[PDB]
């Protein structure tokens, strides 16, 4: 059974989940397990808010997973963690050695081989190959796809994946049986979940997600055969199952998942259910908020009409002045307008700039 | 598209390219630009040797 | 001066929560985000 | 032990290492007997704990901020008597136990209660009596 809840952001489906495992708590503390999956940086989060209540104030049968801790949960039984683990810096170490002595053989690289900066270049793409299910042979026959046909840059592609493909091709053969990957649990567990038994008969949540890579999409759905109950949460606008999004709409990342996973349940045959939320549950207080995330998109777009209070837009001499000038704000929200610390939040599209003075 | 537009200084596109056909001549992507002030105390080391 | 009053008190202001600032959220019992 | 290693759960060191006997010994005390027979078993149980600030940290007296305590208790199985509590531990022994048992108590008698404490709680059942295996030996004592 898969259900998918989808809305605007604040419209407060995070909300309704929270509710939700807490009166699954509430009602079998002992129930099948309940397993919330969320981004990694999502997960500290929902651990606390789950067991913020006044009945339980905790939990034992659901439990908050990213990718990560659930393949290791599942493989600490299903098995494959007495593996030994390479780290990035690892899989580098091993690159270098490889381009050495493949070197000879590059079409284009063979220049740029002996460049430093050009290993962690490769293990990034290799990375890659994994996440989206293209193994070497994969790379191999794409490689040769472009060979012999003429639109340079065509060729010079090839060349490069043909490249590429020796160094995948001859990792793969140093790592093979005896050496695990960092992006290799979530294969593994994709294929240990069939037999992880603890799982079936589990309800389970996701939230948080924009998209997803083919290697998680391929946990998704061998959850979706294998897990009694699923719900996916997502942050759209009514988005639809016969086409994917244009490339100029707002929801195309979380509108394209949708339809992928709603189709693969649909192959799947699985029983489907609905729930769009309409009204907005995060900005009801907040107008002007609750205008800026309804209006963000459309051109023809209404200018709001009413007072200034919520938002602002504010410019400093330089990033100090702007962190010291948000450092008094932050201290006249706390001790005037009496908010806590932990109500505030600042981001920073490039943190890079402003970590050091922070 | 103006994001992605090539609206710069001639050292900026010089810097996309070299970053896009590094691999052409010898240049090790990931390559750092040094102010002119750490190369000027390169040059003096190089020289004295 | 107009001000004598709320300089006062800002410069004996304190936070009432502030106790609890550096404690640990999430602390294990034998993940990043917590401690032992 | 080697479906383990088989499946990776275990290296090949970590096998040659274990005793076999310290570990079927279990299943011949009382305890084993009954966590053997019972209605309802399950291990490796993870939990979240939400205890005021002080509860753990008495330092810091105003703020009574709720803080997650998180672990694992490693059994838990019920009987026509009521919920009981497992915990294996490799502590070192033998070197009697009679001497050991009140020093041993007291090195995990914190963890037990939260252990306890976060089922009460959070369960909204109670625990009675939790039992302690100890390899080294194959003893057992109850809190």
């Amino acid at each position: 059974g898969a259900e998918f809840l989808v809305g605007r952001s604040g419209s407060g489906k995070t909300k309704l989940i929270i509710n939700s495992i807490q009166d699954e708590l509430r009602r079998a503390p002992f129930g099948k397990p309940i397993i919330f999956l969320v981004p990694d940086q999502m997960t500290f989060l929902m651990e606390y808010e789950l067991a913020k209540t006044p009945d339980m104030g905790g939990m034992i049968r659901a439990q908050v997973f990213s990718f990560s801790r659930l393949a290791w949960r599942v493989l600490q039984h299903t098995g494959g963690m007495s593996r030994p683990f390479l780290t990035s810096t690892g899989v580098q170490m091993l690159l270098r050695k490889l381009i050495e002595e493949h070197k000879q053989e590059f079409k284009v690289y063979q220049k740029a081989s002996d460049k430093s900066g050009f290993t962690a270049q490769v293990e990034r793409m290799l990375t890659e190959f994994k996440r989206y299910c293209l193994e070497p042979e994969d790379i191999r026959r794409m490689a040769e796809s472009g060979t012999a046909s003429e639109y340079r840059g065509e060729r010079v592609l090839s060349e490069k994946l043909h490249d590429l493909s020796i160094l995948y091709q001859q990792m793969e053969k140093s790592l093979a049986d005896q050496y695990l990957h960092s992006e290799d649990y979530l294969t593994l567990l994709a294929e240990h979940i069939p037999l992880a038994e603890d799982i079936k008969g589990a309800h389970i949540y996701v939230d948080g997600f924009y998209q997803f890579t083919p290697q998680e999409f391929r946990v998704l759905e061998q959850l979706m055969v294998h897990a009694e109950h699923i719900t996916f949460s997502l942050t759209a606008d009514k988005p639809s199952y016969e086409r994917e999004p244009h490339e100029l709409e707002l929801f195309r990342m979380t509108g394209k998942t949708y339809y992928r996973l709603h189709q693969k349940a649909k192959e799947l045959n699985l029983d489907i259910t609905y729930k769009e939320l309409s009204g907005t549950e995060r900005h009801t207080k907040t107008p002007e908020l609750a205008h800026l995330e309804a209006q963000y998109e459309a051109r023809p777009a209404i200018p709001y009409a009413e007072k200034q209070e919520a938002l602002t837009v504010m410019q400093a001499a330089n990033r100090r002045a702007e962190l010291e000038g948000i450092a008094r704000e932050i201290h006249a929200l706390v001790r005037e307008k009496g908010y806590r610390y932990k109500d505030v939040a600042i981001l920073a599209r490039q943190p890079e700039d402003y970590k050091d003075m922070v | 598209l103006l994001n992605r537009a090539s609206i710069s200084t001639l050292h900026s596109f010089c810097l996309q390219v070299l970053k896009k056909y590094y691999y052409l001549i010898d240049l090790d992507p990931g390559f750092r630009i040094a102010d002119q002030t750490e190369g000027e105390l390169i040059g003096d080391e190089v020289l004295d040797e | 001066f107009a001000f004598d009053e709320k300089a006062r008190e800002q410069l004996s202001w304190t936070y009432p929560h502030q106790e609890v600032t550096q404690i640990r959220t999430k602390q294990s019992v034998s993940d990043e985000y917590s401690g032992r | 032990v080697h479906r383990l290693y088989e499946k990776e759960l275990l290296t090949e060191e970590q096998k040659d290492a274990i005793d076999i006997e310290e570990i079927v010994q279990f299943f011949h005390t009382e305890i084993g007997g009954q966590l053997i027979g019972a209605k309802w078993k399950d291990r490796e149980i993870p939990f979240s704990l939400a205890l005021p600030a002080k509860e753990i940290y008495p330092d810091a007296h105003e703020a009574d901020e709720p803080l997650l305590v998180q672990g694992i208790i490693d059994c838990l199985y019920e009987t026509e008597d009521g919920l009981y509590l497992l915990a294996y531990k490799s502590d070192r022994i033998e070197g009697g136990f009679e001497g050991a048992a009140p020093i041993l108590k007291k090195r995990y008698e914190t963890q037990i209660q939260l252990y306890t404490k976060a089922v009460e709680q959070i369960a909204k059942t109670k625990v009675k009596g939790c039992a302690l295996y100890f390899f080294d030996g194959g003893h057992i004592l109850t809190l």
